[PDB]
């Protein structure tokens, strides 16, 4: 289900890239190539850590619901986890 | 859903069985398993003769109806096999790598050192090296790992060091008595 | 120094020749044909047969009297036309070949029905022991030239060696199995099942006996072969006459006097006996999220077992 799910995203012409980063940076599958699907499971899975401690430093009883990056060359959105989050890059334009 | 676990064992039995435990020492002054290496391998595959039979006696529901449901999977999955052996054997080999490391790490034939020392030794430069090597040798059996490991067999090292470490003295006893009754020797000749 | 370098001098020297590697046979059979009754006579249990053969392992001690050597003999089987050298290959190693000796075993039933079973399965030991002689990568070759004219200058012991009728590079015995039911044979079918049984005999150079309960012999020709296990040679003559026991000894049984090839055996073949689904769609059956998980399953495990870069 969520395979088949997943490839009807990764056809979306917005969509440049799909990665499942499970063990905290360690990937099991990627639409991408191998240098970036580790560096961006890397990134991610830091960049991540620090949006939900802002949040809790906010306020100490609210966590993230999800987190959005964006740049001139792709945007990325990740969503919060209690073992892996998954991570989406498409191009906004 | 017992197909699925079923290949899985199928793939994985080398590494994921209860440990076997066994005693490395010199029988007879002879390097050998104790259990002896034969039994051990003959443990090894009624292990994996249990798992592949367990697709023959499974009471799924309807248990009044036909068990072939189930038991096909055997056939239909015997290509397994030929991974499994084939790791059996490398793991056996493995075994025997251990084995041959100590058999090559010390030599326990110990041949009569005395012709030796006789021929071309007792040579004050040479012979103080003796000592020397001897020592050093001593220092490596120092370092000799307690225990080794496989996959799912642990093997105790420490009888092994313990024979060892009894050659290394009586060398040196060889040594000094030697090199006493070989400096008299001389005395005795002059003295004559 | 010079005290360690001499007793490395001395296990350099030993080294060539508990006992030295042991020998084992391998039994080439079909399933459920009696030949598990066999091998566990030859271990000399009273053990019920097992159903199941999968490569099954057995092995036994033997003494010889002026002390206990331990001699060890290993037991290796195969039943039927399945995972021909997928199986074959596991016990067979060229290092160990020259210890290495086959024995075929028949059921007398249908020798037609069973003809496919022991063809398929002896030609993949055939093959197999051929190459691993130097698949190896084994250099120094010389034993391996040593041994192979051992085996083929051990039948034609002392008749000129003509011709090798076939290249065989292991021993071989044959035996047929349940006798009992070839005393209710015709007359015809005996004889032609007769010229096969003669003719491969001395086509392998493999010597012959008779299956029973009191009948030593097989005991005693299987204990040769499986390190002196019940005994020596004790060569004795050919049983061609009387027909009723077997026994062969390999070099007596010249094919001009027992048989008197292709033809032999399209003949035999015609007059003895000529008429010679895994539903992986799952179709009559339903589930989500059973199904939806086993997908799931089945590609994290595949992919796994692949990384585990396995040398095996």
């Amino acid at each position: 289900e969520v395979e088949e799910t997943l490839k009807r995203l990764q056809s979306q012409k917005g969509v440049q890239g799909i990665i499942v980063v499970n063990t905290e940076g360690i990937p099991i599958k990627s639409t991408m190539d191998n240098p970036t699907t580790t560096q961006y499971a890397s990134l991610m899975h830091s960049f991540i850590l620090k949006a939900r401690s802002t949040v809790r430093d906010i306020d100490p009883q609210n966590d993230l619901t999800f987190l959005r990056i964006r740049s001139k060359k792709n945007e990325i959105m990740v969503a919060p986890d209690k073992d892996y989050f998954l991570i989406v890059i498409q191009n906004p334009t | 859903a017992l197909e699925h676990q079923y290949q899985m064992g199928l793939e994985a039995l080398n590494e994921n069985l209860p440990e076997i435990n066994i005693d490395l020492t010199y029988k007879q002054g002879r390097l050998q398993f104790r259990p002896p290496f034969e039994e051990i391998r003959a443990k090894y595959y009624r292990e994996m003769k249990r798992f592949i039979g367990i697709p023959n006696q499974f009471k799924g529901v309807g248990e009044a109806g036909d068990e072939s449901i189930f038991s096909i999977m055997i056939d239909r999955n015997a290509s397994g096999f030929l991974t499994i052996f084939s790791k059996a054997e490398d793991l056996f080999r493995r075994l025997s790598a251990v084995l041959h490391q100590h058999k090559e790490w010390i030599v326990i034939g110990q041949v009569d050192m005395e012709a030796l020392v006789e021929k071309h030794l007792f040579t004050v430069h040479d012979w103080e090296k003796n000592f020397k090597a001897l020592k050093i040798k001593g220092k490596e059996v120092e370092r000799l790992p307690s225990a080794v490991k496989v996959d799912c067999l642990n093997i105790n090292c420490n009888p092994v060091k313990t024979v060892i470490d009894d050659l290394i003295q009586k060398l040196f006893d060889l040594l000094v008595l030697s090199l006493k009754k070989s400096i008299q020797a001389h005395l005795h000749e002059i003295d004559t | 120094e010079t005290l360690w370098e001499i007793a490395k001098a001395e296990v350099e020297k030993r080294g060539i020749n508990a006992e030295i590697a042991e020998k084992f046979v391998f039994f080439i059979g079909s399933k459920n044909g009696g030949k598990t009754t066999i091998i566990l006579r030859c271990l000399d249990r009273d053990e019920p047969p097992k159903p199941t053969l999968a490569l099954e392992y057995t092995y036994g001690r033997r003494a010889k009297g002026h002390n206990t050597p331990k001699d060890i003999a290993h037991f290796w089987e195969l039943g039927g036309g399945t995972s021909l050298l997928d199986l074959i290959s596991i016990p067979i190693t060229g290092d160990t070949l020259r210890t290495f000796s086959l024995v075929l075993v028949l059921d007398l039933s249908k020798p037609n029905d069973l003809w496919p079973t022991m063809e398929n399965l002896l030609q993949a030991t055939k093959s197999h022991v051929d190459k691993v002689i130097m698949k190896l990568g084994k250099t120094n070759a010389k034993a391996v030239s040593e041994m192979r004219q051992k085996i083929w200058n051990n039948m034609p012991k002392d008749h000129p060696d003509h011709e090798l009728i076939d290249p065989f590079p292991v021993p071989l015995v044959i035996i047929g199995s349940k006798y009992d039911v070839f005393q209710d044979f015709e007359s015809e079918k005996r004889k032609v099942i007769c010229k096969t049984l003669r003719f491969v005999a001395h086509y392998y150079g493999a010597s012959l006996m008779f299956t029973s309960k009191s009948e030593a012999l097989l005991l005693k020709i299987r204990g040769v072969i499986n390190q002196l296990a019940f005994g020596i040679d004790k060569s004795k003559s050919i049983c061609v006459d009387q027909n009723k026991p077997l026994f062969i000894t390999a070099g007596l049984d010249s094919f001009g006097q027992i048989g008197s090839p292709m033809e032999l055996w399209k003949k035999v073949y015609e007059k003895l006996f000529p008429p010679k689904i895994k539903d992986p769609a799952r179709d009559p059956q339903y589930a989500e999220n059973e199904v939806d998980e086993m997908r799931i399953q089945k590609d994290l495990e595949l992919e796994q077992y692949k990384r585990s870069s396995s040398k095996s």
